[PDB]
């Protein structure tokens, strides 16, 4: 039992999906507990991906995965997950949950800008 | 931080490359006074021989409307005009003459040609309005020389 | 007055000297490639006074950010020459070759035309 | 490189493991065995990395597990000072000369101003090539891959750290610069890298992890040098090896757990370099033909002695690597006097070896 093709070129069948993306969701989990609690990148991604790993550690199927998640093709979870590992990898170093780093300057989102007012 | 993989280009870098990344990354301290002249790609003649004028646009005297008078506007110096030997048709030199450029504020405008390093004037300032009484009684009036004569 | 701005490569003025004086080095290494290949009437020598000229005419800035702005635009016309990119007509648009001088006295120019 | 968990099991092999310890391969042995019949995506080269204290040996062996490879441990001087029949050769230095007498790290720690410690360095090196040789001989035959604890390219680091710090002249960095260009080309560069990040300081503060005597009384392990080896690693050497093999660099200022080091290896596609046969990566590890990988095999199991023997280089100008001959002969004398080293490790019948009447086997790659 196992998928012929993907229907979809550049990404291969995988082997063994469920690991790959346990794996994947551990590492999202350790780079998201190193930022700080009142962030709330932190509590949205820790929302995400423990629904996520309770979707994959709940089916064993892959076409039952793919249908209980319901984003797509379980090659394209991976691609998801791996995405936002590499976010939450560069967002510790962004530092995003603090204020804000430059403020509005005068008439600058004011549209039609040619008033006096 | 994290325990995954470390970014290379940043871990075998040398030290002076990561004091020159860090040095863009700051804030310099700059003149607010910048001459953009020969960036723009303004020829010289038209810096040197160019007079801009700042001002707000006049009303058209037989139309009541004010919306097009509630902006500020440059606009650059009228050159000669010619026609040409064939046709007729009013041939110009000028590639400036036909620019008007809107702004909120003379002073926007003020900054904007010390940023270009054009020769800035104001033509005129903004207009103060007159408190003027405006109610019907005074057409008819008594022992007054405003007492209407129409209608 | 004072602002805080993002740089352009250099932090203060001697890096951007620096980077003015090695475009020269590349402008002088550039030249006789460019006189050779491009089929341009232009000796060498006029090349190296045309590019004395194009960097005098320039000295009079002082900004850092319009010094780099000027380096980094010197870079690519300096690589549109080390690659050929380009023909020999805007090549010899520096010299202004088809354009007529005008003169600077009064009479002429009140002889000439109102401009 | 799949590991354990995604194989969903213990690793098979796609053929039958040649005995290279005991079977001799050269060319009439390649028309009846090839050697890409074994190859696998797990028959790679990896090699750990890092500073004098950063837990390689646990980290190393965790790896092997694993990823169902062999491990070797970094080399150290008790191969040769210790033989086959487990006689320490420490216990030779009263009869030898001074200038012959026994030097291993220890050695080095307590004095660091010794000559022979640049021989020391050399040794080393060729130590580092008596492994890598036996790691090429297992990927190759076998067909399951290894780790490293330390590379025969990682050695010159040490060399240049000694010699910034003043314990080696110009000479002898000029003689092992010269055994690196001689002997460094015959290798195949490996095909994966793990460094191990440290501070300076930290390394130190490890060394206090291990409470061992001669590290801590010593004097070599100062800030000066083990920032040396970190810019020396970090500037010349890692860079140097990325253009072939895919750097991993970790920090481990923690302890560090071993699987999410394994399941970052299986997020690398090693595919993506052979679409290209002039790529730099993987370069000396691609063979367009059978032919050519039983080419390689033949040159790392039955040129072995080749490769040991492009050590024997002359230099004689250095005061340092040079031998009095009067002491050659008496260390000579004692050493090959000694008992377990009379004859070849196989034929002694000084520490009970039985049969020799009618023995007539000699070992494979063997030191005589
Ligand atoms: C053959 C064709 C020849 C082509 C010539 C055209 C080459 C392009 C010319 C340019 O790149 S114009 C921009 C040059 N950049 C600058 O001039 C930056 C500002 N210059 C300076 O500050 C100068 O004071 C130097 C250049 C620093 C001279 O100062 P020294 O006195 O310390
Ligand atoms: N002089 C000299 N000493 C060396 C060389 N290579 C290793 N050492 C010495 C320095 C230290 O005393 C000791 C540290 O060994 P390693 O850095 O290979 O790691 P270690 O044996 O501590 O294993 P570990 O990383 O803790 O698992 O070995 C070398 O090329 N020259």
């Amino acid at each position: 039992i196992i998928k012929a093709s993907t229907g979809l070129t550049g990404l291969a069948v995988s082997t063994n999906p469920h690991h790959t993306l346990s794996a994947l969701y551990g590492k999202i989990l350790r780079a998201v507990s190193k930022m700080p609690q009142d962030a709330s990148y932190r509590k949205y991604t820790e929302q995400l991906v423990k629904q996520r790993a309770d979707s994959v550690a709940q089916h064993k199927d892959i076409t039952a995965l793919e249908k209980a998640v319901g984003c797509g093709q379980v090659e394209e979870l991976i691609v998801q997950a791996e995405n936002e590992l590499i976010l939450a990898r560069k967002m510790l170093g962004w530092k995003p949950w603090e204020k804000l780093v430059q403020a509005a300057p005068a008439k600058q989102w004011d549209w039609p800008p040619a008033q006096i007012m | 931080t994290d325990g995954g993989p470390l970014d290379p280009k940043t871990a075998l870098a040398r030290p002076e490359e990561l004091e020159q990344r860090n040095k863009l990354s700051g804030k310099i301290t700059v003149p607010t006074a910048v001459n953009l002249s020969p960036i723009s790609g303004v020829p010289e003649e038209h810096i040197r021989e160019r007079r801009v004028r700042i001002h707000i646009p006049p009303k058209n005297a037989m139309q009541s409307g004010t919306d097009n008078v509630n902006t500020w506007q440059i606009e650059f110096d009228n050159r000669e005009r010619w026609e040409n030997p064939l046709m007729g048709w009013a041939s110009s030199g000028d590639p400036l003459s036909n620019m008007n450029v809107q702004f909120g504020s003379p002073e926007e405008a003020i900054t904007f040609c010390e940023r270009n390093g054009w020769r800035w004037y104001v033509d005129g300032a903004a207009k103060p309005k007159k408190e003027r009484v405006k109610n019907y009684g005074i057409n008819f009036a008594w022992n007054k020389r405003t007492r209407v004569s129409t209608k | 007055a004072v602002q805080q701005v993002r740089p352009i490569l250099s932090v203060d003025r001697e890096e951007a000297r620096k980077r003015a004086l090695n475009l020269y080095k590349a402008w002088y290494r550039q030249i006789p490639y460019i006189v050779m290949d491009y089929d341009i009437p232009m000796t060498v020598e006029q090349c190296r006074d045309k590019l004395r000229e194009e960097f005098v005419k320039h000295r009079n800035v002082t900004d850092i950010r319009v010094i780099d702005m000027l380096v980094i635009k010197g870079q690519m016309e300096l690589k549109e020459s080390v690659e050929i990119w380009k023909q020999k007509g805007h090549i010899m648009r520096y010299w202004k070759e088809s354009q007529d001088p005008k003169p600077t006295d009064f009479l002429s120019k009140f002889i000439q035309g109102v401009n | 490189i799949s590991g354990k968990t995604m194989r969903g099991g213990p690793r098979v092999p796609k053929a039958a493991p040649y005995p290279y310890k005991t079977k001799k391969y050269s060319v009439f042995n390649a028309i009846f065995d090839k050697t890409s019949k074994r190859f696998d995506e797990n028959s790679k080269v990896i090699c750990v990395e890092g500073p004098i204290a950063a837990g390689k040996s646990k980290f190393a062996k965790e790896l092997a597990e694993e990823l169902d490879m062999e491990y070797y441990p970094a080399v150290d001087l008790d191969l040769i000072y210790i033989n086959s029949y487990g006689y320490d050769m420490r216990k030779l230095d009263p009869q030898l000369p001074p200038s012959c007498r026994s030097y291993d790290v220890r050695n080095f720690c307590l004095d660091p101003s010794h000559d022979l410690a640049a021989q020391f360095q050399i040794r080393m090196y060729m130590l580092r090539y008596s492994q890598y040789i036996d790691a090429l001989q297992h990927v190759l035959s076998t067909g399951q891959g290894v780790v490293l604890e330390r590379s025969p390219y990682s050695d010159f680091v040490f060399m240049e750290a000694m010699f910034r710090q003043g314990y080696l002249s110009r000479g002898a960095r000029s003689v092992y610069n010269e055994l690196r260009q001689n002997t460094i080309g015959e290798l195949l560069k490996p095909h994966l890298v793990i460094y191990l990040d440290l501070p300076v300081d930290a390394v130190k503060k490890q060394i206090k992890a291990r409470n061992v005597d001669y590290e801590v009384q010593s004097k070599v392990f100062s800030d000066a040098y083990l920032s040396d080896l970190e810019q020396l690693y970090k500037q010349q050497y890692l860079k140097d090896i990325s253009t072939h093999a895919e750097l991993l660099i970790y920090d481990w200022t923690a302890g560090g757990e071993t699987e999410v080091v394994v399941e970052d290896i299986e997020r690398i596609d090693f595919n993506q370099f052979e679409a290209d046969i002039h790529n730099k990566k993987m370069l000396d590890w691609r063979f367009p033909l059978e032919a050519e990988w039983c080419e390689a095999r033949i040159k790392y199991c039955h040129e072995k002695p080749d490769l040991m023997n492009y050590f024997n280089v002359p230099r004689f100008d250095v005061p340092e690597l040079v031998r009095s001959a009067d002491d050659g002969k008496v260390w000579r004398d004692v050493w090959f006097n000694a008992p377990g080293m009379k004859y070849r490790p196989g034929y002694n019948a000084d520490m009970g070896d039985e049969g020799l009447l009618t023995k007539t086997k000699i070992g494979i790659n063997q030191g005589i």
